[PDB]
């Protein structure tokens, strides 16, 4: 369902926007374990981004966004023949 | 002290969205399309998968703290532009059906007139 | 614990996604702008189908694809031929299609290779390298004016079969992919023809070579070392083919693997012939199709 | 299937920006059993060709 | 409230 | 013999205008070479060139490649030449290919090379033209869709496989093991 | 003021750390640093070498993988469609276009004299003097095919394939169509010489090219069943392959 | 790992095509590579006699 889970995405989008808003390097100075927790919270991101890598399975990333948007385009052209011919 | 609220707060949002991801990628990009027949029902599934991923890759790129964010930002208005199109297409499908049903009601009233 | 399926039904001869489905004798349209191809005949406007099949409208091309018919040969396809006959320097060989393919005399891999060049004495030995009914790997070259096509073996990979067993299916359920030789755990190999002909054999080193002597290309020999654990494992992959064939299933290489592990309920390999149980395992995979992808 | 020797003349047209694709690809499409001849105008960088060929069809080549 | 404007806001910054 | 060349045409075709014009020049021991003629014209000249009736040839770059028709004397009327982009000073192995066409093996004593110039050229350029260099041979590999068709149509190989053995990346081949050697150095010094 | 607090840890913590500069830690820094530079520069080089690996042409190819799928010539599983099966016997022209024209079927009401001028729009490359705007039953199909390739090249522009759509059109040359239209009508070789500067063999160099075209066009309706086309195809082939087109050579 | 013996040592047992005059040393070097059975680029000018090397391998194919 779009309106539910994207509202939860928006929820985490703002939280992602809430992340590096503060100065983050200062406690990376004050311990590695801040940074390592920030590394560990990125290990979620190393997993949570990998979920859609898993859906497939930077320069890696530049590839598939074409092939994502590859499949967007052949819709509307078919939709053109589904509708404008209709 | 200062980092202590936000880092646990945002991780909880990751913790909030983390089951939502697994239900989103429960069935495959082929499967969740190949179970569906309407291309309109196929449509936003392509987008919404990219729609999150766009934000996802914009999110994790902040964690490296790289000063550039453009070549995902350059992808951002793209995904908007394709989301911009078919909605306006699907607006026109309404006017196809919105006025044709008024054609239905009008001509019946003509014999009634 | 049985011998035969004897179930009785007495007093009867018998037990008794949208697209255009058209009949012969039927008008499609009379827009002149359409082009008229296969399954179509006409009189100057009147677009007339000729089979039981589907309207295919390709962008200005209208044509009728049937549902029922023999195998259609096309070039570059990987199929299996059974040797029908020998001609002048020609051979006849069944595709399963409408007609035989043809196969030139020098169209085949020679033992010793190209260093063995031409000879007119080779037609005195046509029966040496080939004879009737035999099975092989063949590569569809090109056609004639009718629609009858020919074959060749331009690889070591194509050649006369051994080391296993044949089975056959309708040509419909075999799905197209970029690959056709497949290697399966159990040290064995399916050679799916497109046309509906299916050969199993033990995985060779050349098969192993695909994923990491030459004088034996007309032999009737096998590897002498064939275990029963090979042989009985053949039959388990054998029946599940007909299971999917009875269940009308598009063949996925993984589905076979999925068929094989689902068949691990039954160690009694002779029980792999049951109308219900094949359908049950057939029902298993389709339910298992509703999880992954 | 009865050819073991090929006489390639005018080999340097592989640097044709128009058609040199054909000479290059067709040699890549050779079975490796076959022996070959190569004749062309003098280039300084002849060995590079042999250094290219000798791997990709896996047999020696003299210059 | 178009759904790409959340990319555009400046966050709550200390 | 010339009419026997015109004998293989129709009599309606035996009066075609361009060949009427050129034939007295062709009568005068004089020939011209370029593509724009008829192929039947292209063959008869070179014969009569090879049989020496036509002492003169007014030629372009086909006859530079068109061999088995030897010369004694080669005239360079335009030093420069258009290369699709520029009426340029002709490079070395161009001129070297455009050299050797004079001088019959068992017959001609020498080779006569005569170039008409109309500029006081820089000294190394006339070197770089005439005291020339053999020009470098590198792959001009590109793509084309009919190739892209049949490698899908033929099953056994792939278009990717073509690129694995394409000479166009031999640039990317050669200098790297040196840098590997430098890396095998740098992985040690580290 | 709060910005300086980042140094106000370094004011503390640098002095706080054991052996801040004891045990020649300043020198042992450069001992670490000479290791650390070697830590930097190998992989810096090794990124370059790993960057120096792959087929760089894939990015072209990966764009072309888009194209046929956009054209429907194959599946996204790359399995060639009958659409892409068409130009398998076409090499002699723009295969990317010639499938679509026939799939746009515009030759159903072209005559053999009419569509041949459209085949003059392929068999010849070098520009020359302007032809006049010809008889429009040539030009409107010429206008029709021009409409087709743009949408094709549009998606090529969408393909990140750097092709100027405008310049892609003037890749098609449309000027000999009249002369092609008249050799179809049985015109004299003498007469048609007047209608150009382009030399006479070069005409034949596209004429004998044009037979190679039309013969490969005969292939297509066999693969499709357009029986009208096959009637129309060799009808063209009758009307070009004739008197001066029958040229043979002398060495052979 | 290829088993090599020098082609300068290759005593050609037979002229698979004989020739009337004195052939050249590289042409002598050329035909041995054909005769010993490995491929070879020779790159010369057209007047040199690269033709002659092509003449040889025909008969060795034909015989």
């Amino acid at each position: 369902n779009p309106d539910v889970l994207l509202s939860r995405v928006i929820n985490v989008v703002r939280a992602a926007s809430s992340l590096a808003s503060q100065d983050v390097d200062f406690y990376k100075n004050l311990d590695r374990g801040f940074s390592k927790d920030l590394k560990s919270k990125a290990d979620k991101l190393a997993d949570m981004a990998n979920e859609i890598i898993l859906s497939i399975d930077w320069n890696n990333f530049g590839n598939i966004m074409d092939n994502l948007l590859e499949m967007s385009d052949h819709s509307l052209d078919k939709l053109n023949c589904a509708i404008n011919s209709k | 002290e200062k980092i202590k609220p936000y880092v646990r707060s945002f991780s909880k949002a990751l913790d909030e969205l983390k089951p939502e991801i697994e239900k989103l990628t429960s069935k495959s990009l082929d499967e969740q399309l190949l179970l569906l027949s309407d291309e309109r029902a196929k449509l936003e599934l392509i987008n919404r998968y990219a729609y999150v991923l766009s934000s996802l890759m914009f999110a994790n790129m902040k964690v490296l703290g790289v000063k550039d964010m453009s070549p995902i930002l350059g992808e951002l208005k793209r995904v908007k532009s394709y989301m911009d199109k078919a909605k306006q297409y699907d607006n026109r499908i309404t006017k196809s059906n919105e006025k044709s049903q008024a054609e239905q009601e009008k001509a019946k009233n003509i014999i009634s007139n | 614990s049985e011998v035969i399926t004897i179930t009785k039904r007495n007093g009867a001869f018998q037990n008794s996604s949208d697209s255009q489905i058209v009949t012969p004798g039927e008008l499609v349209t009379d827009d002149p702008i359409w082009m008229r191809g296969h399954g179509t005949y006409f009189l100057d406007n009147m677009t007339y189908s000729s089979v039981a099949g589907t309207v295919s409208r390709v962008n200005r091309l209208l044509s009728v694809i049937p549902l029922k018919g023999r195998y259609a040969p096309e070039t570059g396809d990987h199929v299996v031929g059974r040797i029908a006959e020998v001609g002048n320097k020609r051979w006849k060989v069944d595709i399963g299609g409408k007609q035989h393919a043809v196969l030139m005399l020098g169209s085949v891999n020679l033992p010793g290779g190209i260093l063995r060049r031409k000879s007119e004495s080779d037609e005195l030995q046509m029966r040496s390298f080939l004879k009737e009914g035999d099975l092989l790997n063949a590569e569809v070259q090109s056609l004639f004016q009718d629609g009858s096509a020919s074959l060749h073996t331009r690889s070591l990979k194509y050649g006369k079969l051994r080391n296993g067993m044949f089975c056959q299916v309708p040509s419909s359920l075999i799905v197209r992919a970029k690959n056709h030789t497949h290697n399966l755990p159990g040290n064995i190999t399916v050679v799916l023809g497109v046309n509906g002909y299916i050969w199993l054999r033990k995985t060779s080193q050349m098969d192993l070579a695909r994923d990491t002597s030459s004088w034996q290309i007309y032999s009737d020999e096998n590897d002498p070392s064939i275990s029963n654990n090979i042989r009985q494992a053949i039959c388990r992959y054998a029946n599940v083919i007909k299971a999917l064939a009875f269940c009308e299933i598009g063949i996925t290489q993984q589905r076979i693997v999925s068929a094989y592990e689902a068949s691990m309920v039954y160690s009694n390999v002779g029980e792999l012939i049951e109308k219900n149980v094949m359908e049950s395992i057939g029902s298993d995979i389709l339910t298992a199709e509703k999880m992954r992808g | 299937r009865e050819v073991a020797w090929v006489i390639f003349d005018e080999v340097h047209y592989m640097r044709d920006k128009e058609r040199g694709v054909v000479w290059e690809e067709t040699i890549i499409l050779l079975p490796d059993k076959v022996r070959y001849v190569f004749l062309s105008a003098t280039i300084p960088n002849a060995m590079e060709f042999a250094e290219w060929i000798c791997k990709i069809h896996s047999q020696p080549c003299h210059i | 409230t178009d759904l790409f404007d959340v990319f555009e806001e400046t966050p709550v910054e200390l | 013999i010339f009419n026997n060349a015109i004998a293989l045409l129709p009599e309606t075709d035996r009066e075609l205008p361009q060949i009427k014009h050129i034939l007295p020049l062709l009568r005068r021991g004089i020939g011209i070479h370029h593509s724009g003629l008829l192929p039947i014209l292209k063959e008869v000249i070179e014969i009569l060139f090879q049989e020496g009736f036509l002492k003169v040839l007014f030629a372009t770059e086909t006859f530079s490649i068109g061999l088995n028709m030897p010369a004694k004397t080669v005239v360079f009327t335009s030093v420069r030449k258009w290369d699709g982009q520029q009426f340029r000073w002709v490079s070395g192995g161009e001129y070297i290919q455009m050299s050797g066409r004079a001088g019959r093996r068992g017959l001609d004593d020498r080779g006569i090379v005569i170039m008409m110039i109309d500029e006081k050229m820089e000294p190394q350029v006339a070197k770089g033209m005439v005291k020339g260099q053999a020009d470098r041979l590198d792959s001009a590999f590109h793509l084309g869709y009919n190739m892209i068709l049949n490698l899908m149509r033929v099953e056994g190989i792939s278009p990717e496989f073509m690129l694995e053995h394409s000479f166009f990346q031999f640039q990317n081949v050669i200098s790297v093991p040196v840098m590997e050697k430098k890396l095998a150095e740098l992985k040690k010094d580290f | 003021l709060k910005l300086m607090k980042k140094i106000d840890v370094l004011n503390t913590k640098l002095s706080s750390n054991p052996l801040t500069n004891s045990m020649r830690l300043e020198e042992l820094y450069g001992k670490y640093s000479r290791k650390h530079d070697l830590h930097e520069d190998m992989k810096q080089l090794k990124r370059k070498i790993s960057e120096s690996q792959a087929v760089i042409q894939l990015d072209d190819l990966r764009r072309r993988k888009r194209v046929l799928r956009r054209l429907g010539f194959c599946t996204p599983n790359d399995i060639i469609e009958l659409k892409g099966r068409v130009a398998c016997e076409i090499s002699s022209g723009d295969e990317l276009l010639l499938t679509e024209l026939i799939f746009n079927g515009n030759f159903n009401e072209l005559k053999p004299e009419q569509a041949a001028a459209l085949l003059s729009c392929f068999a010849f490359q070098e520009r020359c003097k302007e032809a006049p705007r010809l008889k429009p039953e040539l030009a409107e199909p010429l206008k029709a095919m021009r409409e087709i390739a743009a949408k094709i090249a549009k998606i090529m522009k969408d393909s990140k394939i750097e092709v100027v759509e405008k310049d892609y059109v003037e890749s098609f040359r449309h000027e000999l169509m009249e002369v092609v239209y008249e050799w179809c009508r049985g015109a004299t070789f003498t007469q048609i010489c007047k209608m150009t500067d382009v030399y006479e063999g070069s005409l034949i160099r596209m004429f004998k090219r044009l037979e190679e075209l039309v013969k490969e066009l005969v292939d297509v309706a066999n693969t499709i069943g357009n029986s009208s086309l096959k009637e129309k195809m060799e009808a063209v082939l009758k009307l070009i392959h004739r008197d001066i087109v029958s040229a043979g050579s002398l060495y052979l | 790992n290829y088993d090599y013996t020098p082609i300068a040592e290759h005593k050609r047992v037979n002229e698979a095509r004989t020739y009337p005059f004195t052939l050249d040393p590289f042409q002598d070097t050329a035909i041995s590579c054909i005769d010993r059975g490995e491929s070879v680029l020779v790159s010369a000018h057209t007047s040199a006699g690269k033709t002659v090397v092509a003449e040889y391998a025909i008969a060795q194919s034909l015989k």
